[PDB]
């Protein structure tokens, strides 16, 4: 899911575009006041018609844990392995974003482009600001 | 949106004293359960009692899907009215508790006051600052109306907004914060350079006066159920369309509970109970009876009515018989309508009344035997032979039903008994109970 | 070409204003069926009812299928027409009320106009325009981009928005490529490289699409037809989007899920908005039910409450069973197999079986359709066998006649052919006549 | 003014002090013996002793069974936890009927904890990252130490960061002149808002403008939480709150129920058991009450059988009201109330009693005085002899028709003219039985 | 192939004529004289390719030949023809509904072929040079492939630089790129360099160097069949659910408009549809619901031939309380034809036996063969088929080649068919456990 790359695909091929990435693709960019636009718009208007983004929350969870933590006495090589699958740095980037002036310091300053950056912002958005924590 | 069976009925046709005029609204006869329907509406107006169960009872083809057609006409706006029949409990992914849960929650609505501020204005200057990758992004807006002028800031979902419906600098645009909505209402300045990368004919309105920004107060009405799977996990919203809700836990509802009666506390939000409309009901389970019994007492509880056309028929999971298929402690804790079986000048009110919701002229020797033949077989038949008279009429280029018309519908579509009976006098070509039919004719 | 089971009927053969004929559109008999059947055809090119149920009833090997067929070969391709068996109902994804409401919400097409404008063509030149007075700690300040397009006898060069340029470097195109540019939204595209631009490379494996026919700036007037059921399935599937639970459920298996009532309450009300601007037009259909014995007592009752739908279409279902058991159930004897409460819902039409001249007539239209040459004499013996037996039995054996006169170098069937075949093949009876005559397990 | 469902007019069972019964105390009348019965058994639960002990509520339809079971929560105060339930509720699709019963069981076990938290707060004022030397080596962040500097009211804190808070601070879009909220027990942060030291009315997102939090920026507070077993046992089995990659993947992924193992219940009871040794834990046991007890068939009774011999369950609370009927999942067996005899053979049975005329007459003035209604004396008393001849609940369910008539004629008393209306508008069971045989078409 | 010897391995197609007349004895299949005539009907009907949707029932006592008919149909039926043989307990599914598992049998048994041109290039890679403008717009690439006869230079463009740069090679890989499409792959590492890294790493293989012509042509032809275009069509990455058949309930839309384009796909004479047979052996344990899907599935013009296979008298229909011949409801029935197989006499059984011992290399005596005959004619014939290969290895620990007389009356001796068996447990009832679980373990009373 990652590093998944929308390669493109030659014509000559079985397979099709089906009615529904048909019009999946169109929308992407289309502005409003359009037909097919507001079509596919459904969600969206009536998130801004029930006045959704300014809501309370209302319930947040009792008890929170961390996973069980797993010990093996006198071997660092289960604490390397404990420490790369909890701390995994290609999905703790995918989840997270870089800095806006760390991005021109190796873009800029080190001359690396802008396709070999890492994925980040991979993160779903929060319904509110209110929804972002449970405290 | 389509002429429905339903679609003539709208309201109850009721006076100031509940007495039930004889032919209005779209409703004939049935003085009683309409009077007793009314008591019921004006009790779910009043909205100070909870968990009420209402049963409607009857022979079939009497009315009491049209009397809860009228009670949710009459009951009016931005009341909830779930209508659900009752084998759509059943399901694959949810218990029978949990879904009558949430059709239960479904039909209680809360009304909240909000606090928004309306901004409305002539576009100066839009500078939009965004990262490298484009993730993070900020920027100042100026607006301006012909009195004042303002420097604002703006945000991701605000810069996001302005993106799409591209707004370019001299556009009037109106703003409501609490919402968050971008309205653009036309083009003001007339620039005079313009490139060919935009292909709209955008309307020429006036630059606004007077204040930049006023206060304005909105309400609006949310279901609990809403509420519930908002508040079960990260992206309940997109479950309130997909119906990914699986089995939302306790302790949610406690907590939607105890904020609920904080909210109607702080006279932030009020409660607004509405009905819960469950259509043959005999369909259910002893289990669904066994939770109706104790939910109906909660204090969160609508006014739930059922509807059924069962003798003493047997309750689905038992061994036995009950009167209407439902149990006697179910029964105990209801309140029961009886409607009672139609007249001919009835049956001919309502065909004229259905001959006039679906377009079509009648005669009188036409709407006679339209309406012995449906006191002969059922009063259903006689309405469906309205539509496939005037097709026909209509075949011999003439828009007026006559009596050859409906003698040919008669003779074309056939009946319940007429069938039973060609299906008796020939019972070797059908196939039978044991799987015989003899397909050859010699 | 190739041919299973039908396809030598085409349309009902009734004319315009009157009655069906005895021979025509690859029908023989069976007057009065087509004639309400050509009633039913002209009451859905209406357009005006919602929720008008049929149900056609005979014996086997009568014609309901091949009425079916026909309605929907006399309606058109755009009308839209769904067949469906009474076993496909019970699926182990989602309640089987869903997929009744599924199947339901199939049948309602929608036509949508619009209008499209677009630039496409070769690139002859591309160059970001450096601004006048450019900004400190910024490299490369464009005021405007220059665009040079190529087509088929036309030539235009453009100037567009600055922030057109990342999505320009984005879709990395370059000079020589074919773009494809929306007027209002920008959004270009690289449809692929100029075809001409193939040969001055060796290998070179992008695709060579030709250069676009006409000018470079054209209106479009596209027509899209959809379903309500497309729109709701587009609505409920998120948009694409970026968060990982987007990209991680676009490679998994595609779970159906229960669409709420909410989703399609919007989608209703949104197609009502633009079909009364005149943009959008519905167009309601057939849901064609066949073999409704096979539903149950719950899909029965959900089959109630839904006809009374808004926006149900025209249902056409069929049954060949006489008095039995509803499935479900356990002492409700009922004509057809369908419970009297939807037995009262519907019009029923009634099929008879055929003689022996019409036998012969529809075995000799199957061999002339089938391309094969049948001598008088077998045409007589073919007919007196499926008189004895059954017509289908008899329409089978026509092919391995067909075999056997092609063996033997022949283009007649002759009757020593037939006598073969029915020889080496037998029928329902014989079998039987076999079974019952045998003790080794047979 | 407020809203009445069926109860509301009972706030406890009106004992004395010595455990003797008034007639008409706490919204109650008569059942002296089972008033007082559920006395008993109210202060065997704040004993705090007991373990797993059984009672069941038996009698016939609108006799008072829920009531006291009502009754007995309102009178043992909100700090107990009370878990109400339906016995059609424990068969789930999701999770085997043994499991959810055990779930409610551990439900029902309360918890008071004084836990301490660590807190970093205050306004933002610089936020400076430090790159790494090789961004694109594979191993390891973008950056290496994140500079946060944080101001209180009378205190300046300077902060340095690992990129994992980092994430999470940009996680919760934190800028400089916000107002955030640290906390170092999971690594939590909250984003309170502006603060009010700048400019207010040049704002586009609705946000809330903060004063400057007092004290030092580094805290240390008190905090009393309520918890229950099952809340640590859900907790523990399905990760989230930490800043790892599988608890931060847990929030996201549709939430489902497990079977809970009983290794991760021993754990969490030697935790619980650990924390109460420190002297900063106090357990508060419950009641779980099991309402219309006869839903359930044989497996969940046997395995109830085993589930109450355990050293940790609450007091059950049941209800039934069937006379000698066969015990669901079965054929042959035929026991009083639906409930098999070993099962039956753990319970103590509380009977419970029909009424007379008198308790239904003075239940229908506490009902109707309870729903702000006047009713007249010659009405009541037509009330009443409607209520002996067909129900107690058709008698108390005919107030507010009545009412509603009373009112549409201009009048607030309600006279024996509305009663008899609402007599003929509305029917009951037995009359609705008695059209149903004297009919044509299966009314 | 990977395969041992069989129940019906000896079966290669029906014996018949070109005027569609069996021979007695040839191809491996004994007697049945009319059901292989029909059979060779049913074969030159599928061979046709113009007629769909059509039910033929096979109808026989056990051990008749039902499912070596089939056998000897599908062999005789060639190569690139699709066969789909499934058992009547296969679509009870839990993921799937009956009607779906119908469906995608049914769709497996009808393709569309495709033929495809190549112009492979394939080599060892010597160096490969990159080089890029000073604008970098431009990139070419010096690629250097060679096989063992010769070697020849080519010049890239900037999508195959981008290819490469991804899974790059590195100066002694075997790769091969099609120049027509464009097809990019890396086959392994040369047998050449395989001593120079002495450890080999995770990902690579070592493959030989191509000898021959660099640049080849050659033409392959496709057989795809229906039910692949709809796997492949529903999801993003559909192959996985071509091997793991976790499809899950496709819709129909896809289904129509896959139909659509295979329709004007024919029309524009790009594919052409290859029909062929779908088997279900032992159909008599099907649901009620299965049986009126197939009625109605059979009347689409993309069927295949159905070949039904039932040893069931007068038996009960599952999911009803009825019965029916061979377990099938008369409307189905009535949209069939039966095939009527018939017992054997001793010759048939003679030369069958002689038949399967000639098969599993098997020798036996003229007196052991007349033994096994009269066994077979007495009992089935399956009984006397697995006494021939027992007996095999009680002769070899007799250390003797040929199988005698002995061998055969040995191997009656230590294994019982059903009728000694039937006898013994009901002369000893008392010993094995009842219909009630009543038995009596202690061997004295
Ligand atoms: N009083 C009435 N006014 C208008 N229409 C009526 C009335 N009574 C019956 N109908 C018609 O009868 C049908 C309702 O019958 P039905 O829904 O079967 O009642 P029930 O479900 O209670 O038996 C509808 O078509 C409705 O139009
Ligand atoms: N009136 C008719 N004219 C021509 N063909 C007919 C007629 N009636 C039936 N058939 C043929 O008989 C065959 C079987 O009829 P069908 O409709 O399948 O029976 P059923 O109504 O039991 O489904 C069809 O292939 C159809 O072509
Ligand atoms: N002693 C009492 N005093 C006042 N109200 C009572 C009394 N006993 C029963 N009721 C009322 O009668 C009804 C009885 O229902 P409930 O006790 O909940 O279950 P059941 O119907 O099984 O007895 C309740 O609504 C309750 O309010
Ligand atoms: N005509 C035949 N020629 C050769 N072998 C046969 C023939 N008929 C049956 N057999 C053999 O008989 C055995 C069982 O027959 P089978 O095909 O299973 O019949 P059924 O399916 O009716 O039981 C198979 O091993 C097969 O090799």
């Amino acid at each position: 899911v990652i590093e998944r790359t929308n390669g493109p695909k030659n014509t000559d091929s079985l397979s099709f575009k089906t009615i529904t990435q048909e019009l999946l693709e169109v929308t992407r960019n289309a502005p409003s006041e359009g037909v097919m636009a507001s079509l596919l718009n459904v969600e969206k208007h009536a998130y801004e018609r029930e006045y959704l983004n300014c809501i309370q929350r209302g319930y947040h969870p009792n008890v929170s844990a961390p996973p069980v933590t797993i010990e093996v006495l006198g071997s660092s090589h289960v604490t390397n392995s404990i420490n790369n699958e909890l701390f995994d740095p290609l999905i703790s980037q995918a989840l997270s974003d870089i800095p806006a002036i760390t991005q021109y310091n190796m873009h800029v300053k080190k001359g690396i482009p802008v396709e070999d950056f890492p994925k980040t912002g991979l993160f779903p958005e929060p319904l509110n600001k209110n929804f972002s924590s449970n405290i | 949106s389509l002429i429905a069976a339903h679609s003539h009925i709208t309201g109850l046709g009721l006076d100031e004293n509940l007495q039930p005029r004889p032919t209005s609204e779209g409703m004939v006869g049935q003085l009683q359960a309409r009077r007793a329907a009314g008591v019921i509406l004006k009790m779910v107006q009043n909205g100070t009692i909870a968990g009420r169960a209402v049963l409607v009872a009857g022979p079939p083809s009497t009315g009491k899907t049209a009397l809860a057609m009228g009670v949710s006409q009459s009951l009016g706006k931005d009341v909830p009215f779930t209508a659900i029949a009752g084998s759509e409990i059943f399901s694959l992914e949810l218990s029978k508790t949990e879904a009558l849960t949430q059709a239960f929650r479904k039909s209680i609505g809360i009304k909240i006051k909000e606090e928004t501020e309306l901004i409305e204005g002539e576009v100066v200057e839009i500078q939009i600052d965004r990262s490298i990758t484009g993730g993070h992004k900020q920027g100042k807006l100026t607006i301006k109306t012909t009195d004042m002028e303002t420097i604002y800031e703006l945000g991701n979902k605000m810069i996001d907004g302005l993106t799409k419906e591209k707004v370019l600098a001299g556009d009037v645009i109106s703003i409501d914060k609490a919402s968050g909505k971008i309205t653009k209402l036309g083009r003001s300045f007339a620039r005079s350079r313009d490139y060919d990368a935009m292909g709209a004919d955008t309307r020429f309105v006036q630059c606004p006066e007077g204040e930049l920004q006023k206060r304005k107060t909105v309400v609006h009405t949310v279901s609990l159920h809403e509420i519930d799977v908002i508040n079960s996990r990260t992206q309940g919203f997109l479950a309130l369309f997909t119906g990914d809700t699986g089995e939302i836990r306790s302790e949610v509802r406690d907590q939607i509970n105890t904020k609920v009666a904080e909210w109607k506390e702080e006279g932030k939000a009020e409660i607004v109970p509405g009905v819960l409309f469950i259509d043959e009901v005999h369909m259910l389970d002893i289990e669904c009876f066994s939770f109706i019994n104790r939910a109906l007492e909660d204090e969160f509880a609508p006014i739930v009515m059922m509807a059924t056309n069962r003798g003493v028929s047997k309750t689905r999971g038992t061994n036995y018989k009950s009167p209407h298929g439902l149990p006697l402690d179910l029964l105990d804790r209801s309140i029961i309508i009886t409607t009672k079986s139609y007249n001919e000048q009835e049956i001919k009110t309502i065909l004229s009344i259905r001959a006039q919701e679906e377009e079509v002229e009648l005669s009188s020797d036409a709407l006679d035997l339209l309406t012995k033949t449906g006191v002969e077989t059922s009063l259903r038949y006689s309405s469906n032979l309205i539509s496939v008279a005037q097709q026909i009429a209509m075949k011999r280029k003439n828009n007026t039903v006559e009596v050859e018309d409906v003698k040919r519908a008669y003779l074309l579509f056939l009946d319940s008994a007429r069938s039973v009976k060609y299906v008796q006098e020939n019972e070797s070509q059908y196939i039978d109970d044991q799987g015989n039919v003899q397909i050859s004719i010699a | 070409t190739r041919t299973a089971a039908h396809t030598h009927i085409k349309g009902l053969g009734l004319d315009e204003s009157g009655v069906a004929k005895r021979v025509e559109g690859g029908f023989v008999g069976q007057i009065e069926a087509r004639e309400a059947c050509g009633v039913i055809v002209d009451l859905i090119k209406a357009k005006k009812m919602s929720g008008r149920a049929i149900l056609l009833a005979g014996g086997p090997s009568t014609g309901k299928t091949a009425l079916a067929l026909a309605i929907s070969q006399e309606l058109g391709p755009k009308v839209p027409f769904c067949p469906l068996v009474g076993s496909e109902l019970y699926s182990v994804e989602v309640k089987k009320t869903e997929t009744l409401m599924e199947n339901f919400r199939r049948a309602i097409g929608l036509r949508i106009k619009e209008t499209k404008e677009v630039y496409e063509g070769e690139v002859t030149e591309l160059t970001p325009e450096d601004a006048e007075n450019p900004l400190g700690g910024y490299g490369k300040t464009i005021s405007h981009v220059i665009v040079g397009l190529k087509s088929a006898k036309g030539t235009k060069t453009l100037r567009l928005d600055p922030t057109i340029y990342e999505s320009i470097q984005r879709e990395k195109v370059s000079i020589g490529d074919v773009i494809y540019i929306e007027a209002n939204t920008g959004a270009v595209k690289r449809v692929g490289r100029s075809d001409a631009y193939a040969t001055e490379f060796d290998l070179e494996t992008e695709e060579y699409v030709p250069l676009p026919k006409g000018e470079v700036h054209k209106k479009k007037e596209i027509v899209q037809d959809v379903t309500l059921h497309d729109l709701d399935v587009a609505n409920a599937r998120p948009q694409g989007g970026q968060d990982v639970i987007s990209m991680m459920g676009q490679l998994l298996k595609p779970k159906k899920t229960e669409i709420t009532e909410k989703l399609r309450q919007e989608v209703n009300k949104v197609v009502a908005k633009y079909i009364d601007q005149g943009v959008a037009e519905l167009i309601p259909g057939v849901l064609f039910i066949d073999e409704v014995n096979m539903l149950d007592i719950e899909i029965f009752t959900y089959l109630n409450k839904a006809l009374e739908s808004n926006i149900a279409p025209v249902v056409v279902l069929a049954s060949n069973r006489g008095m039995t058991t509803v499935r479900g159930t356990e002492d409700v004897i009922s004509p057809h197999g369908v419970p009297p409460d939807l037995i009262d819902r519907l019009l029923i039409v009634r099929t008879l079986p055929y003689d022996k001249d019409e036998i012969r007539t529809i075995i000799e239209r199957r061999a002339t359709v089938e391309r094969l040459q049948v001598e008088s004499s077998a045409l007589d013996l073919l007919a007196t066998m499926g008189t004895e037996t059954s017509l289908r039995y008899a329409l089978q054996l026509l092919a391995p006649c067909g075999i056997l006169a092609q063996t033997s170098n022949r283009k007649e069937i002759v009757v020593n052919d037939v006598n073969e075949a029915k020889l080496l093949f037998l029928d329902a009876k014989r079998s039987t006549k076999i079974l019952e005559t045998s003790a080794n397990y047979l």
